[PDB]
């Protein structure tokens, strides 16, 4: 209807003088909704006005002008407490055949009405003049009839229109008349709401209906003194006079016609977005539990409210498509829901609901837009139209936003059934080109540019105006002078151009990937937010990044589940060590914040660790885990770190610099380290801050088609990645996801061995000095490194000693809990004894694995 | 602001980096041991404040901070709150000028 | 309507949002007052962003000054529609079927890049880079 409106109101030079005259002046008079001084309601642009006669007369002359060139107006004027009378006869008939209704007839209704009038009204004493008219149904539809009968001349008040309105429901002779001409019930011809309604002006319409034809004018003239004399002739020449003016029962300044006197908040967000009009559209295509049950209720409100911030009476609207759940919840509930989702997933929804109304839907838009920029400029396309009419027809799959080098970059959502490399499904992929873009301007949009084709083609077979269809010839001449360009590389260069600002969103590139949450795999997108699950469907997350291995849920039955726990059990047979190595990799996924631990996991060689984190890489794939060079730690590369989650190393005796290690454990730091070698790092240090965050591990098991085979497997690889994942989940659920609540005594003891053993001054508390509640001895920072030098020089080489910096080293040292500020600012030990040579422990002196009977791997229910 | 955030042990020596240091940034280093060059109480010297922390966390002993509290959002609008506030009262007072603030303290340790 | 024309109109038409001075790299470089009611980064409220190319300037041509093109059409439409001398009937018939013409150009995507370059001149504001971001307080 919207097109023919367009159409109508250019080429016919009378609708835009009167939309122009109606904009410039007659805005001045509008009136708020529910307003008495309503006269005149546009049931198009939905406003209501207040004309003066003196402009009304205006109005009717620019109504008239409009009405003669069959233009299709949608008016109403509003009668009240005294005005005109109107009555209306849909008459129902038993055949589809259209009564004759001859003038000798009408004249004979007319009489009657009058007849009513008389017995049932008071009416002036002297000589009036009433005039009737007949305005008839075009054409009789399934044995449907009517017609109005029009009195602007009378004038009584709306209880004399009732009692005239239901005095004629009981007239035998108006009904035996309505009887031969094939009507089902006379006596329900009349509308008793004839009096209420306020009436179309002439020449309106309904909405997909025709207007109703004026068929004959009959003219009366009554005087008081021969009441019985009844004289009746029809008007002559009446489409000489201003119709509209005429038949207005308001108007009281007709040139023949004589004065005796005797809820709108959503339909204005409506009518003023189109967006929203679209969005109703395809609400309805919704199924019903959208609104009933709260999860999906509550994904469409929150979808609408970011979608905008005056959605909110759309949001009553669809709450309140259940009667009982807008009670129970709903009228509140909206409130609170309203103080991550959009349109796409709705939009996606309602395509997979009502796939085919969707589709029409959506077709029916983007040919009333694209014809909208056809109608407004006389079939000549420019790049900046197409571009918008793309954007509206394939705004789900593209994003542009402008990287650091200042270049438009072009994003797709790749979806299945398209070419694509393994791996990249349901998420986004660089482009260089928007070549689907490139293909889709000249396959799919040809559709809608034939559509307009023969939408003009048929406008011109239909009977107009020589005017119109010369206009209309016209039209489609500059339309397919247009047409061709769409395959012009130089305009489709253009309109990718023009196009690079509509599909801009804005911070896509720094929104991206952000989430640790989120995984990019083969088959999907997994998440965990929350326990337990993989998206393989259409979303709005912004996922770039991925690796090739598919996600599967935990299934324990597998070959290949079995196979690789049984490695692992072989490889590390302790519980308690297995345990912590496997929540501790667990972390490996994650990308998010660390709780800085490194290890330094030794082996004799042959053992399968090695195989275990050349598994634990290729699973988690060059993206997100990377190969770090073991020669920083003994001396760009840092930055190889970023967005990774797991780093690992693989000569005799290197030597670890302290300030890397620092450094590393310190963009942000994300990643999962390990150190593997085979032999036994020196470590230059004794900070504990430095050796408490550090780990040291051994291989013992020695074996004697994993190696180079089944590693390859991708099956195996997506059996890893199930039993990781599932050990994440297992560490997330029991320790609120903490690595340093797992107990391994094996390690921990193996860790203070290694650190014994490299550190002397570690050995040293733990051997040489015994905590001691009862000896309290100040063993001032002073004295205490004397007797390190004694002990170092009398143990294991002789060396000079400074005060100074052994006091700073045990200031960072384990000691620092036993370490209190003396009143004269002086460092000494309290609660604490020293043992010296030959020197035993004194009582009160102290120094400073449950098999399963199940599976290992399941879940144990001893916390 | 310019933090040199870390240290390993004694810090080393600065004579030629304090000739530098006598710029529109606030500076401050967080070593835990002390640095390997010092100067004249009136000379290059003049411009080191020093201080070094009393309380242990585990009155000088006492009990989210390090990993929850940093990153709200709230939590940052009040410090910078308090930041400013203290600006204001520093202007008001001492007219911006730092120097006429007693730091007995600071002043000794240094 | 040529390239400046439609220049000085936006310039007279958004002068309040857009900034263009030359950099040390000798290109002009667009700056934007970030408004409420846009998409933004967080914390981009109420300051200068560098834009690499002026989007909204070239959405607003599109849609912004396709309004006042409209206004002049009822308006010569109107003294179309009044009664005048022949002459002067057929001058704004003639200026009509130019102003058709030369109507549809704001949607070219070169049209609409010569516009932004002839304008670059006209929102130049010297001396606001040097003095950008250089109040302490």
């Amino acid at each position: 209807d919207t097109i023919q409106l367009t159409a109508q109101r250019k080429y016919l030079a009378e609708v835009q003088a009167l939309e122009t005259l109606l904009a410039r002046e007659l805005s001045v008079f509008l009136t708020e909704p529910g307003s008495k001084k309503t006269n005149i309601i546009n049931r198009i642009t939905g406003k209501t006005y207040a004309l003066p006669s003196t402009e009304l007369l205006r109005f009717y002359e620019h109504l008239e002008q409009c009405r003669k060139q069959g233009a299709l107006m949608y008016f109403l004027e509003r009668q009240g407490t005294y005005s005109g009378l109107m009555l209306d006869y849909d008459l129902k008939l038993n055949t589809n055949a259209a009564p004759s209704l001859e003038s000798s007839v009408l004249s004979r209704l007319c009489h009657r009405i009058f007849v009513h009038i008389k017995n049932s009204s008071v009416l002036p004493e002297g000589s009036h003049k009433i005039h009737f008219f007949f305005t008839l149904k075009p054409e009789a539809v399934q044995g449907k009839y009517g017609f109005h009968v029009l009195i602007p001349g009378l004038k009584m008040a709306a209880s004399t229109k009732k009692s005239i309105i239901a005095s004629l429901q009981h007239d035998a002779t108006v009904q035996k008349i309505l009887h031969e001409q094939g009507v089902a019930n006379p006596e329900s011809c009349l509308d008793p709401h004839s009096a209420s309604v306020p009436s179309l002006l002439y020449g309106s319409s309904k909405l997909n209906h025709r207007p109703y034809q004026l068929k004959t004018g009959f003219e009366l003239v009554f005087d008081s003194s021969d009441p019985d004399y009844i004289p009746i002739h029809q008007i002559k020449n009446i489409e000489s006079y201003n119709l509209v003016s005429e038949l207005s029962l308001t108007n009281e300044q007709g040139s023949l016609v004589r004065p005796v006197y005797c809820d709108h908040s959503l339909s204005i967000l409506m009518l003023h977005d189109p967006e929203a009009r679209y969005l109703h559209k395809i609400l309805n295509l919704l199924p019903p539990e959208y609104y009933v049950e709260y999860p999906l209720w509550s994904n469409v409100v929150f979808a609408l409210a970011n979608t905008s911030a005056n959605y909110r009476p759309l949001a009553e609207w669809f709450s309140q498509k259940c009667p009982e759940k807008w009670n129970t919840g709903g009228k509140e509930k909206l409130e609170k829901l309203w103080n991550k989702i959009t349109k796409r997933s709705i939009m996606y929804w309602a395509h997979k609901h009502a796939p085919q109304q969707y589709k029409e839907i959506v077709e029916q838009g983007y040919f009333s837009i694209l014809a909208e920029y056809v109608y407004s400029y006389n079939g000549t396309l420019e790049h900046y139209m197409i571009a918008k009419v793309i954007y509206a027809m394939m705004g789900n799959k593209f994003v542009v936003d402008v990287d650091s080098n200042g270049k438009y970059v072009w994003f797709e959502f790749v979806l299945p059934g398209q070419p694509m490399n393994q791996g990249e499904i349901w998420k986004w992929r660089k482009e260089v080109n928007p070549d689907e873009l490139h293909i889709y301007i000249s396959e799919n949009f040809s559709r809608v540019m034939d559509r307009i084709t023969e939408h003009i083609k048929y406008h011109l077979s239909q009977p107009h105006e020589t005017n119109i269809l010369n206009y209309y010839k016209k039209l489609l001449k500059a339309f397919e002078r247009s047409k061709s360009k769409i395959f012009n590389d130089s305009f489709k260069k253009g309109v990718i151009r023009q196009a690079e600002f509509l599909f801009r969103q804005r911070s896509f590139i720094q929104t991206l990937d952000t989430n640790p949450y989120l995984l990019g795999v083969g088959n999907g997108v997994l998440s965990i937010e929350t326990i337990p699950k993989l998206i393989n469907h259409f979303h709005e997350h912004p996922i770039h990044q991925y690796t090739h291995i598919c996600y599967e849920p935990f299934n324990p039955e597998n070959p290949w589940t079995k196979l690789l726990l049984n490695a692992l059990q072989d490889i590390i047979p302790e519980l308690d060590a297995r345990l912590w190595i496997m929540f501790y990799l667990s972390t490996a996924i994650f990308r998010g914040l660390k709780e800085a631990l490194m290890l330094l996991w030794l082996g004799g060689g042959c053992n399968g660790k090695t195989f275990l984190m050349r598994l634990v890489a290729m699973v988690l794939g060059d993206h997100y885990a990377s190969k770090l060079n073991i020669s920083l730690l003994t001396s760009s590369a840092f930055m190889r770190l970023k967005g990774r989650g797991y780093g690992y190393f693989e000569n005799k005796s290197e030597i670890l610099n302290t300030s890397r290690l620092k450094e590393m454990v310190n963009f942000q730091m994300t990643a999962t380290m390990v150190a593997a070698s085979n032999y036994n790092f020196i470590i230059d240090t004794t900070d504990h801050g430095t050796w408490r965050r550090l780990r040291h591990y051994r291989s013992k098991v020695k074996f004697c088609r994993f190696i180079h085979e089944y590693i390859m497997d991708p099956n195996c690889q997506n059996a890893f990645f199930s039993i990781l994942v599932y050990f994440w989940e297992k560490l997330q659920k029991e320790y609120n996801g903490q690595i340093k609540k797992v107990f391994c005594p094996t390690i921990e003891s193996e860790t203070e061995a290694y650190r014994k053993s490299q550190d002397t001054l570690h050995r040293f508390i733990t051997e040489r000095v015994v905590e001691s509640p009862s000896a309290e001895t100040v063993y001032n920072l002073s004295e205490v490194v004397t007797a390190y030098a004694e002990w170092y020089n009398a143990n294991i080489n002789v060396k000079r000693h400074i005060a100074l910096e052994l006091s700073q080293e045990l200031e960072n040292s384990v000691l620092e809990k036993y370490l209190q500020w003396s009143p004269n600012k002086t460092r000494i030990l309290k609660g604490c004894r020293i043992l010296h040579k030959f020197e035993t422990l004194q009582p009160g002196e102290s120094y400073i694995i449950c098999e399963p009977k199940n599976k290992w791997w399941e879940w144990s229910p001893n916390p | 602001y310019g933090y040199f955030e870390e240290t390993n042990k004694s810090e080393i020596l600065n004579t030629s980096r304090l000739k530098e240091m006598v710029m529109t940034a606030t500076m401050v280093a967080a070593s835990n041991y002390n640095f390997i060059i010092d100067t004249t109480d009136h000379g290059t010297w003049r411009r080191l404040r020093h201080y070094r922390s009393k309380v242990k966390f585990c009155s000088y002993e006492k009990k989210r901070f390090i990993h929850e509290y940093i990153m709200d959002p709230n939590c940052q609008n009040a410090f910078f709150s308090i930041l400013v506030y203290f600006w204001e009262k520093l202007q008001k007072e001492y007219n911006g000028q730092i120097k006429k603030v007693f730091c007995p303290t600071i002043e000794s340790e240094t």
